C-alpha cells in the first residue's frame, strides 16, 4: 500500500497541527509517526495510531479510520518544526514510509543576522592561500545576500557560499568564503561583508594594517 | 428470547442485536441468525458478559472497539461467517480471551499477527477454510495455547519457519486433519516448545511418508498420535521407525485399511498404552506382528480383519500366540471379525487380560468344547462377551479355564441345549450370566447347581424346557437378584420355583401366558409363587393375558418397590390386595380393561405413591366408580404422566371421550 | 538504556563492497520482543526501508525489492552486534544510513543509531586543512568576544569538531559546511567566550576526520 | 402382547415404481422383524429376516430398514409378478405376531362396465325358485353401487355380490350380483331392472327385462 | 428339497373330532422347530404355536391355549394338528412351517400347501346348472355375454370350464357366495361379438369333485316359455 | 450345627403302619428339602424320596412309590414319614438326608432310625456282672446283657468317664429270638480296688435302665 | 433309573499305601458324584462331592477322578483311622442310586498276641436256671481267631456263639466275644470248665480255664 502524504502543511504558533496519512485502508494497520529534525536521527513520536511513547509530549496525538490517519498536535510550540513520516508494515515489506511531510512554525519575530568576519590566520599566509570567513548567525528568515567589498569596489572574483539551514533554535544560518592571494590581501585597503537581509544590510570590515 | 442467566437468542432471525436483554447475563447465544454487522456501541449496555456466539451468521468484519466493550470476554465463536480479512486490530484489545471459533469463515490467508494480543488464548480453531499454510504471525506469540485447529484446510506442507512462532507454547494438540499434506520440512515438529498430540486423520500420506513423519518426530515430546483414515494401506519395521525416540502413548490407525501388518512394526513402541486398529482390512497377522508392544494396555480390534470373500474363501487368520507380547494387555476389544475360530494357543500370552470382547468376532463358533478357552487358563478374565457368534452347543467343562470370571455375556446365539450344569464348572467367581435370545434350553433340577453365587441371570426370550419342575433348577441360586425370565411366553410354572430365592430383587415375567395360574377355576387352585420373596423390589408382569388376580398373591412381598402389571385384561380387583406393599412406589397398570377404582383395593396402595400409571383404561364414569378415584386425583403429590390427554372415559357414551 | 553505537567508512568507491556495523549496548541481539534491521534516508528527505533481521527459532531476514540481491544484514552474537553489507554500489546509494530496532508487536522504533554516512564517489579523500580564527586585533569594553577554526579543502563529509576535548560545550556553533566549487567542502566552527578571560584560559579546538583519518588540534591564540 | 399393525393396508402402484409399505410394533422388538409374501391363495414365503437381511433365493430389489418400533419394506423397481398381500412379524416374543398385511394392487385409470343381465331359465323355474343374475364387465374401481329393481322398486336383502381379483391383462374388476326370488314372486311381477352406480358413468346404467316378454 | 407336504381339505360337522398331518421330506425333521399358523379366509396370518418333533415339546400362543392340540411322530417324521370338538370359527385355512433360526430369531422358509378345514352342518350335494342368456332382440351393441350359473351345491370347490377347454381368454369365473341356507353359489361367464344366435356352440363344462357329479350344459335362449 | 435327629428304634407288627420322625434344628426348616434313605445291615443304600417342606411336593421312587408316605409338619419343623404294609423285607435302617449349598450333596445325617418288622413283644435286657475268680498287671471287668429285643442297647461305663480301653461288642441274635450282647473294659492292677466300675445299661424299646456296678475286683 | 456298579467289596491295607475304590454309572451322570465313608454304628460322612472337590474338614489325602463313567475315591497314603465302609452316589437323576460298597480293613500292624481272659457266670444267673460263661479275647490281630469250649475235656457244638468288634483306630487289634451258654442242669452236670484259642499270634493254642464253685 502506497502511502501519500502531503509535501509540506504550515501552521500558526500556537494552533492546532494536522497531518494526514492517506492509503487504501489504512485503517484496518496500526500506523506510526516519526518525527525528523536535519542533521538527526528520527525520534518515534506516535506508534499504534495512538500510543505515545515514555518521554513524548502529551501535545501528540493520533488517530486512524478509512483511508486517512492523523497526526495531531495541539498548542504547536517553536520545537515542533520538523519533518514528519508515518509508516506501518503490512506485507512482508515490513515497513512502509510516507513522502514525508514539512511542519511549518509561521512567521516567528525576525531577528537582527549577527555577523562575524575573521581574515585569514598566520599559518594560512605562510601557505601561501587566503580566505575570508563571513559568519552568519540567529537571523529570520533564512533568506539573505551576501556582497564582497574591497574598500568600496564590490569583489565576486572567487566568492562561494552556502544555503541557508536552520539551527536548533528555528533560526537560519549561512556561511560565506572569499578565496584571496595573500599579495591582494596586502593590496586593498580595507575589505568589507555585506550582508543583505529583508532590504536592511549589516555589514562587517577588517584592513591589512595591524 | 430465553434466560437462564445465559441468553439464548437462537435461531430467532434476528437482523439487529437485542437491546432489552438483562445485565446479569454473562453468556450471549446469537446462533443462526442475519447479523451483518456486530457495532460496539450495541454491546456497551452489556459490559459485564464473559462469553459471546454469534455462529452462523451473515458477518463480514468486526469493530476493533467491540473487544473494549467486552473486558471479561473469555469465550469467542465467530464460527461458519463471511469473516475472510483479518487485521491487526480485529482481535487486539481482546486480551482477556481463552477460546477463540473462526471455523468455516472461507479465510484464504491470515496476515500479519492478529493474534499477538491474545496471550491468554488457549484453544484457538480454523477449521474449514482455505488456508495454504500453517503460519500465523511473524513473531512468537500465543505462548498459553494449548490446542490448535488447522483442520479441513488446504494447507500441504509442514515448515520450520511457519510454525516456530509457537517456540514458547506448549501444543497439547494440533488438529491438521482433513489436509493433503506431502511434505514435512526438516525441523519443523522441533520448531515447537511442546507439542504432545498430533492429530493428522483423513490425511493421504502412505507408509513412506509416514515413515517420514515418524522420522521427524523423533526426539520430541509426543505423547498422543493420530493417523486415522490416512491410508495406510501396508506397514513395516521401518515405517514407526523415528517413534523409537518417543514416549508415545496413544496411537490410532483406524479406518486406514490396513491390509499387511508386517513383523516386529511396532518394536519401537515400547511405552506404547492405548491402541486403536478398528476398522481395517488385516488379512494375516503374522506371530512378531505385534512385537514390542508390553506396554500396551488398551486394544482396539473392532473389524480390524478382512471380511469372508465366501467364493475366493478368504478368511482371516491369525497365528497362535500372536498376543503373546501384550503382557500388560487389560482391555480386548476384537468384536465383528470373520475368524475362523479360537485356536488352542490364540489368547496364550495375555496375563493381565481383564475383558476380553468376542462379540461376532467369529464366522461360526458353534461348538463349546473344554479345549475352546485354553488359551485362556492363565489369563484373569474378569468380562467375557460371546454374543452374536452363532455358536448353538455348549459342551460340559468348556469354562473351566475362566476360574475369575464375573459377568458372561452367551446372548445372541443359536444356544439350543439341556443345561446339565457342567457348562458352568470352574465358575467360582460368576455374578451374572447372560443367556437371552436363543434357541432353546431344557432346565434340569442340577443345571445351576455348580454356581450358587450367581446373582443376575438373564433368560429373556429362550424359550425354558422343564421350568415346571418339582425342584426348582433357579433352587441352589440363592444369591440370584435378579431374574429375567420374559418374551419366553411360559405356560406353566410351579410355586416352588422362585423358592429359594430370598435375596431375589428384580423379577422379569412380562410377554408369557401366565393368566391360568391366577384363575380360581385353576384345577388345583391358584398358583402363589411369590410367596416368601421378601427381599423383592421391582415385579414386572406386563402382557400376560391376567384378568384375574388372587387377594393374596402380594402378601409376602413387603419390600416391593415397583410393580408392573400393565398390558392385561384385568378388571376386576379383590379388596385389599395391596394391604401389605409398605414400599411401594410405583404401580403400573397401563393399557388394561379396567373400569372402576374403589378405594377398598385401591386404598393402601395410593397411600405413598410416587409413580402411577393407568394410561389407556376404558373408565367406567359413573359416582360408584369414579367419585374416591378423582378426590384423589385432584389432591394427590403422585406424578401421573400424560394425567390430561391419555386419560378417557368410555362408559357411559355421555363421558366418551371425556377426561 | 538501550544504545546504539554505529560505525563504517566514510568513503565508498563504485561497484564495490558497502560496510556497516550497529553495536548494542543494554540490550540483547540475540533476544525476543525486539527485531533489528537496516534504514537509509537518502538526501533530500526521503526516508527508505532497507532490512530486517529477527530470531524466532533461528535468524530470519527480509529485504527490500529496491536492494534486490545486494544487501545482506548478518547479526553476531558474539560481539553483540550486527552487520551491513551492501554489494555493487552505485553513485545513488549514497545516503545517512541509521540501524533500527524494532519493538514488538508492531513494528515501530523506539530506538535508531546516530546515524553514519556513506559515500559513493571513486575520490581520493583529501585531508582538511586546519587554520586558527581571531579578530586580528581585540581591545574592547564589551564582555563578549568570538574565536573559531577553519576547516579548508576536505573530502568527504562530515568533520566532527570539538572544543577542549569535548570540556566547552556552551556558546559553540559549528557552521553547515561549503560545496565549493573546486569540488570541495568548506566548514568554519566558533565559539564565544568572556573577553575578561582571554588570556587567562586557553582555547583549543579539535578536529576529526573519519575517512582521511586525521585528528588534527589547533589553538587560537588570542592577539594582545 | 405386541401388536404389528402396517401401513397401508392396501396401495395402488404401477409396475417399476419404488414401493414403500411401513410396519410399526406396539412396543419395541428390536431388529427381530421377518417380511413376508403372500400370494393369493398359495403359501406364503420368507422375503427378508432380522428386519434387514436378504433371505437366500428372493429377488435383490427387496430390502428391509428400520429399528425399534418402526420398520419398512422397499421394493427398489416394481415386478408384474410382485403384486401379492405382504405381512411384517415380529420375534421378540415368543409368542409371535403378524400384522394384518398390505394388499399390493395394480394402479389403472378408470373404466366402464359392460352390463348385461340374465334372466332365469325355465329349468330353473320349472324347481320352483328363480335367481336373475347381473353381471358388470371390466370396470375400475373396485367401488360399484348395485342396486336391483324389480317393478321399479327398491330391493334389498335378497341381492349376494360376488367379485373377483384384477384380470391378467387390463387389470381390471368383474361383479356377479345374484337376486333371489321364488318362482312365485317371480310370477306375480313384470319389471326386472338391473341399476349400476359408477364413477366410470356420468349417469346410472339401467339394463332391464320384463317377466314373460324374455 | 425342503418340502413340507400337508392332507387334502376337510369338511365336517360341529364337535366331531378331526386330526390333520404336515410331512417334511428332504432334511432332518427333528433339527428343526415345526409351528401352525391359521388363517381365515380374507383376514390376516395368526399364530398358533409351535412344536419340537423330537421331544414333542409345545407352546401355544395365549389364545390358542387348551383350543387345540398340536402333536408329532418323529418316524413317520409328521406333524399333526387335532381337534376333539369342532366349532363353526375354526372354518379356515392351516399352514404348517419350518422354523429357521437366523439372524438370531425364528423364522419360516419352507411351508406346506395349505389345509382348508371347512365346518358347517350340511352334507354332499350335486351342483344345479342353469343356462345364462339375454333377451333375442335386446342385444346388438358390440360383444354379448353368455354365462351358466352353478346353484345349491356343498361343499366347495367346483371346477368350470368352457367348450372342453377350448375356450379359455375372455371368460369370467367369479367367486362362490355363501347362502344363508348353506349351499354355495358360483356364476360363471363369458363375451364373444355376434357368434351368439346360431354361429358356434357355447358348452359350460362344471365338475364337482366331492359329490362325484359332472355336469356338461348348453347355452341357449327359447323364444317361448 | 444343622442336626436332623431321629428316635433310635422302632419295632413293629407286620401289616400295619409306622410314623417315623425326623426334627430339624440349628436352620430354617422351610430352607431345603428332607430326603430319607432306607438301608439293610451289611447291604447297600436305597434313596427312597424327596419332600418339600413349604408345599409338601413329594418326589418318589418308582419302587418305594407304594410303600412309603411322606408328610411334614411346618409348625413343629418335622419330617414324618409312614411305612404302610411292613413285612420283614423293611427291617432296616432309616436316615433323613437334607442338601446344602451345593444341592448334589447330602451332607447333613440323621443318626437313623432302626425299624424291626418282627412283633415278637418288646423284652427287657438282663444284665449280669463279670469278673475272674483270681496276679498280674492288666486286670479286666465287664457286663453281660443277655435276652432282650429287640436291637439296640446302649452300655456306657462309669456315666461316661470311663471311654478308654473299653471294647463292647456286637449283638448276637439266639435261636429263642432274643439279642445277646457283651462288653468289657481292661485296666491296670493297681487300680482295683481304689476306682468305682459300674456300667450303664439303656434299652429304649423296653424303657429299661439299669445300673450294674461289677465287684469281685 | 441310573445304576451304581461298585468294585471291589473288600480291601486290605497297610498304612502308608495308597488305595482306589471305583463306581460304574449305567449311564451318563456327569461329574455328579458323591463318596462317603461310614463306620459301623453311625451316620455317613460326605468325603467326596462332585467326583474332584473334597468335603470341608475331609484330609488332604482323600481324592477322586472322573473318567467315562468310571469315577475313582483315591487315598493317598492310609491312615489307621480311615478304615471303614464305604458308598458312592449319583445326584443327576431321581432316583438316587447308591453302590454296593467297599469294605476297608487295615493290614500290618505286625501280630499281635490276644490277652485271653475267661469271665464266669454270676449267682444272680445262677438264679434263673440258666448259666453263660464268657470267654474275651482282648486287643488281637489277625480276624481270623478259632474258639472251641472244652468242658472236661469235650468239644462242644453250636452252643457257642461269636461277636467280633471293628478294628481299633490306634493299635489296629480286633476283640473276640465267645458266649456258651447251657441249662443250669447241664451247667451243674461237669466240673472243668476250658476256653481254648487257636490264633496265629499265639505260639501253641492257649486254654483258659476254671471249676465250679472255685470262686
Ligand atoms: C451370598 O451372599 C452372601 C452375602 O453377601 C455371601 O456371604 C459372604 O461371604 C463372605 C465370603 O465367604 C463371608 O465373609 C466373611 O467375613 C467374616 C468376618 O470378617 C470372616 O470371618 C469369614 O472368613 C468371611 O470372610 C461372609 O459369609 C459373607 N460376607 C458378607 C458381606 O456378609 C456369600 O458368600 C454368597 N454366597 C456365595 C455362594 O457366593
Ligand atoms: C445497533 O444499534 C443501532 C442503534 O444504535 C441500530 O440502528 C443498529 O441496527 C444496531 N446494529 C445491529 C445490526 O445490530
Ligand atoms: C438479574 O436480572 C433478573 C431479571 O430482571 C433479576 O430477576 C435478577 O434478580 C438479577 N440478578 C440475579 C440473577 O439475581
Ligand atoms: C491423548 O489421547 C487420548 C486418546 O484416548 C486421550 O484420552 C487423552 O486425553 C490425550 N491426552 C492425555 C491427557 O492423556
Amino acid at each position: 500500500s502506497v502511502l501519500t502524504q502531503p509535501p509540506s502543511v504550515s501552521v500558526a504558533p500556537g494552533q492546532t497541527a494536522r497531518i494526514s496519512c492517506s492509503g487504501d485502508n489504512i485503517g484496518s494497520y496500526y500506523v506510526h509517526w516519526y518525527q525528523q529534525k536535519p542533521g538527526q536521527a528520527p525520534v518515534l513520536v506516535i506508534y499504534e495510531d495512538s500510543e505515545r511513547p515514555s518521554g513524548i509530549p502529551e501535545r501528540f496525538s493520533g488517530s486512524n479510520s478509512g483511508n486517512t490517519a492523523t497526526l495531531t498536535i495541539s498548542g504547536t510550540q517553536a520545537e515542533d518544526e520538523a519533518d514528519y513520516y508515518c509508516s506501518s508494515y503490512d506485507d512482508p515489506n515490513f515497513q512502509v514510509f510516507g513522502g514525508g511531510t514539512k511542519l511549518t512554525v509561521l512567521g516567528q519575530p525576525k531577528a537582527a543576522p549577527s555577523v562575524t568576519l575573521f581574515p585569514p590566520s598566520s599559518e594560512e599566509l605562510q601557505a601561501n592561500k587566503a580566505t575570508l570567513v563571513c559568519l552568519i548567525s540567529d537571523f529570520y528568515p533564512g533568506a539573505v545576500t551576501v556582497a564582497w567589498k574591497a574598500d568600496s569596489s564590490p569583489v565576486k572574483a572567487g566568492v562561494e557560499t552556502t544555503t541557508p539551514s536552520k539551527q536548533s533554535n528555528n533560526k537560519y544560518a549561512a556561511s560565506s568564503y572569499l578565496s584571496l592571494t595573500p599579495e591582494q590581501w596586502k593590496s586593498h585597503r580595507s575589505y568589507s561583508c555585506q550582508v543583505t537581509h529583508e532590504g536592511s544590510t549589516v555589514e562587517k570590515t577588517v584592513a591589512p594594517t595591524e | 428470547t430465553v434466560s437462564h442467566e445465559v441468553a439464548d437468542c437462537s435461531h430467532l432471525k434476528l437482523t439487529q442485536v437485542p437491546d432489552d436483554l438483562p445485565t446479569n447475563i454473562t453468556v450471549l447465544n446469537l446462533t443462526h441468525n442475519q447479523l451483518r454487522r456486530l457495532p460496539a456501541a450495541n454491546f456497551t449496555r452489556y459490559s459485564q458478559l464473559t462469553s459471546l456466539d454469534v455462529g452462523f451468521n451473515t458477518i463480514s468484519k468486526l469493530e476493533p472497539e467491540l473487544c473494549q466493550k467486552l473486558p471479561m470476554l473469555k469465550v469467542l465463536n465467530l464460527q461458519h461467517n463471511e469473516l475472510s480479512q483479518l487485521s491487526d486490530k480485529t482481535f487486539a484489545f481482546c486480551t482477556n480471551l481463552t477460546e477463540l471459533h473462526l471455523m468455516s469463515n472461507s479465510i484464504q490467508k491470515i496476515k500479519n499477527n492478529p493474534f499477538v494480543k491474545q496471550k491468554n488464548l488457549i484453544t484457538l480453531d480454523l477449521s474449514h477454510n482455505g488456508l495454504s499454510s500453517t503460519k500465523l504471525g511473524t513473531q512468537v506469540q500465543l505462548e498459553n495455547l494449548q490446542e490448535l485447529l488447522l483442520s479441513n484446510n488446504k494447507i500441504q506442507a509442514l515448515k520450520s519457519e511457519e510454525l516456530d512462532i509457537f517456540a514458547n507454547s506448549s501444543l497439547k494438540k494440533l488438529e491438521l486433519s482433513s489436509n493433503q499434506i506431502k511434505e514435512f520440512s526438516p525441523g519443523c515438529f522441533h520448531a515447537i516448545g511442546r507439542l504432545f498430540g498430533l492429530f493428522l486423520n483423513n490425511v493421504q500420506l502412505g507408509p513412506s511418508l509416514t515413515e517420514k513423519l515418524c522420522l521427524e518426530l523423533a526426539n520430541t515430546s509426543i505423547r498422543n498420535l493420530s493417523l486415522s483414515n490416512s491410508q495406510l494401506s501396508t506397514t513395516s519395521n521401518t515405517t514407526f521407525l523415528g517413534l523409537k525416540w518417543t514416549n508415545l502413548t496413544m496411537l490410532d490407525l483406524s479406518y486406514n485399511n490396513l491390509n499387511v501388518v508386517g513383523n516386529d512394526s511396532f518394536a519401537w513402541l515400547p511405552q506404547l498404552e492405548y491402541f486403536f486398529l478398528e476398522y481395517n482390512n488385516i488379512q494375516h497377522l503374522f506371530s512378531h506382528s505385534l512385537h514390542g508392544l508390553f506396554n500396551v494396555r488398551y486394544l482396539n480390534l473392532k473389524r480390524s480383519f478382512t471380511k469372508q470373500s465366501i467364493s475366493l474363501a478368504s478368511l482371516p487368520k491369525i497365528d497362535d500366540f500372536s498376543f503373546q507380547w501384550l503382557k500388560c494387555l487389560e482391555h480386548l476389544n476384537m468384536e465383528d471379525n470373520d475368524i475362523p475360530g479360537i485356536k488352542s494357543n490364540m489368547f496364550t500370552g495375555l496375563i493381565n487380560l481383564k475383558y476380553l470382547s468376542l462379540s461376532n468376532s467369529f464366522t461360526s463358533l458353534r461348538t463349546l468344547t473344554n479345549e475352546t478357552f485354553v488359551s485362556l487358563a492363565h489369563s484373569p478374565l474378569h468380562i467375557l462377551n460371546l454374543t452374536k457368534n452363532k455358536i448353538s452347543k455348549i459342551e460340559s467343562d468348556a469354562f473351566s479355564w475362566l476360574g475369575h470370571l464375573e459377568v458372561l455375556d452367551l446372548g445372541l446365539n443359536e444356544i439350543g441345549q439341556e443345561l446339565t450344569g457342567q457348562e458352568w464348572r470352574g465358575l467360582e467367581n460368576i455374578f451374572e450370566i447372560y443367556l437371552s435370545y436363543n434357541k432353546y434350553l431344557q432346565l434340569t433340577r442340577n443345571s445351576f447347581a455348580l454356581v450358587p453365587s450367581l446373582q443376575r441371570l438373564m433368560l429373556r426370550r429362550v424359550a425354558l424346557k422343564n421350568v415346571d419342575s418339582s425342584p426348582s433348577p433357579f433352587q441352589p441360586l440363592r444369591n440370584l437378584t435378579i431374574l429375567d425370565l420374559s418374551n419366553n411366553n411360559i405356560a406353566n410354572i410351579n410355586d416352588d420355583m422362585l423358592e429359594g430365592l430370598e435375596k431375589l430383587e428384580i423379577l422379569d415375567l412380562q410377554h408369557n401366558n401366565l393368566a391360568r395360574l391366577w384363575k380360581h377355576a385353576n384345577p388345583g387352585g391358584p398358583i402363589y409363587f411369590l410367596k416368601g420373596l421378601s427381599h423383592l423390589h421391582i415385579l414386572n408382569l406386563e402382557s400376560n393375558g391376567f384378568d384375574e388376580i388372587p387377594v393374596e398373591v402380594f402378601k409376602d412381598l413387603f419390600e416391593l418397590k415397583i410393580i408392573d402389571l400393565g398390558l392385561n385384561n384385568l378388571n376386576t380387583l379383590p379388596a385389599s390386595v395391596f394391604n401389605n406393599q409398605v414400599s411401594l412406589k410405583s404401580l403400573n397398570l397401563q393399557k388394561n380393561l379396567i373400569t372402576s377404582v374403589e378405594k377398598k383395593v385401591f386404598g393402601p396402595a395410593f397411600r405413598n405413591l410416587t409413580e402411577l400409571d393407568m394410561r389407556f383404561n376404558p373408565f367406567d364414569c359413573t359416582c360408584e366408580s369414579i367419585a374416591w378415584f378423582v378426590n384423589w386425583i385432584n389432591e394427590t403429590h403422585t406424578n401421573i404422566p400424560e394425567l390430561s390427554s391419555h386419560y378417557l372415559c368410555n362408559t357411559p357414551p355421555h363421558y366418551h371421550g371425556f377426561p | 538504556q538501550v544504545q546504539l553505537q554505529q560505525s563504517g567508512p566514510g568513503l565508498v568507491k563504485p561497484s564495490q563492497t558497502l560496510s556497516l556495523t550497529c553495536a548494542i549496548s543494554g540490550d540483547s541481539v540475540s533476544s525476543n520482543s525486539a527485531a533489528w534491521g537496516w534504514i537509509r534516508q537518502s538526501p533530500g528527505r526521503g526516508l527508505e526501508w532497507l532490512g530486517i533481521i529477527q530470531k524466532r527459532s533461528k535468524w530470519y531476514n527480509n529485504y527490500a525489492v529496491s536492494v534486490k540481491s545486494r544487501i545482506t544484514i548478518n547479526p553476531d552474537t558474539s560481539k553483540n552486534q550486527f552487520s551491513l553489507q551492501l554489494n555493487s554500489v552505485t553513485p545513488e546509494d549514497t545516503a545517512v544510513y541509521y540501524c533500527a530496532r524494532y519493538s514488538y508487536p508492531f513494528y515501530s522504533i523506539d530506538y535508531w543509531g546516530q546515524g553514519t554516512l556513506v559515500t559513493v564517489s571513486s575520490a581520493s579523500t583529501k585531508g582538511p586543512s586546519v587554520f586558527p580564527l581571531a579578530p586580528c586585533s581585540r581591545s574592547t569594553s564589551e564582555s563578549t568576544a568570538a574565536l573559531g577554526c577553519l576547516v579548508k579543502d576536505y573530502f568527504p563529509e562530515p568533520v566532527t569538531v570539538s572544543w577542549n576535548s569535548g570540556a566547552l560545550t556552551s556558546g559553540v556553533h559549528t557552521f553547515p559546511a561549503v560545496l565549493q566549487s573546486s569540488g570541495l567542502y568548506s566548514l568554519s566552527s566558533v565559539v564565544t567566550v568572556p573577553s575578561s578571560s582571554l588570556g587567562t584560559k586557553t582555547y583549543t579546538c579539535n578536529v576529526d576526520h573519519k575517512p582521511s583519518n586525521t585528528k588534527v588540534d589547533k589553538r587560537v591564540h588570542h592577539h594582545h | 402382547d405386541i401388536q404389528m399393525t402396517q401401513s397401508p393396508s392396501s396401495l395402488s402402484a404401477s409396475v417399476g415404481d419404488r414401493v414403500t409399505i411401513t410396519c410399526r410394533a406396539s412396543q419395541s422388538i428390536g431388529l427381530y422383524l421377518a417380511w413376508y409374501q403372500q400370494k393369493p391363495g398359495k403359501a406364503p414365503k420368507l422375503l427378508i429376516y432380522a428386519a434387514s437381511s436378504l433371505q437366500s433365493g428372493v429377488p435383490s430389489r427387496f430390502s428391509g430398514s428400520g429399528s425399534g418400533t418402526d420398520f419398512t419394506l422397499t421394493i427398489s423397481s416394481l415386478q408384474p409378478e410382485d403384486f401379492a398381500t405382504y405381512y411384517c412379524q415380529q420375534g421378540n416374543t415368543l409368542s409371535y405376531t403378524f400384522g394384518q398385511g398390505t394388499k399390493v394392487e395394480i394402479k389403472r385409470t378408470v373404466a366402464a362396465p359392460s352390463v348385461f343381465i340374465f334372466p332365469p331359465s325355465d329349468e330353473q323355474l320349472k324347481s320352483g325358485t328363480a335367481s336373475v343374475v347381473c353381471l358388470l364387465n371390466n370396470f375400475y374401481p373396485r367401488e360399484a353401487k348395485v342396486q336391483w329393481k324389480v317393478d321399479n322398486a327398491l330391493q334389498s336383502g335378497n341381492s349376494q355380490e360376488s367379485v373377483t381379483e384384477q384380470d391378467s391383462k387390463d387389470s381390471t374388476y368383474s361383479l356377479s350380483s345374484t337376486l333371489t326370488l321364488s318362482k312365485a314372486d317371480y310370477e306375480k311381477h313384470k319389471v326386472y331392472a338391473c341399476e349400476v352406480t359408477h364413477q366410470g358413468l356420468s349417469s346410472p346404467v339401467t339394463k332391464s327385462f320384463n317377466r314373460g316378454e324374455c
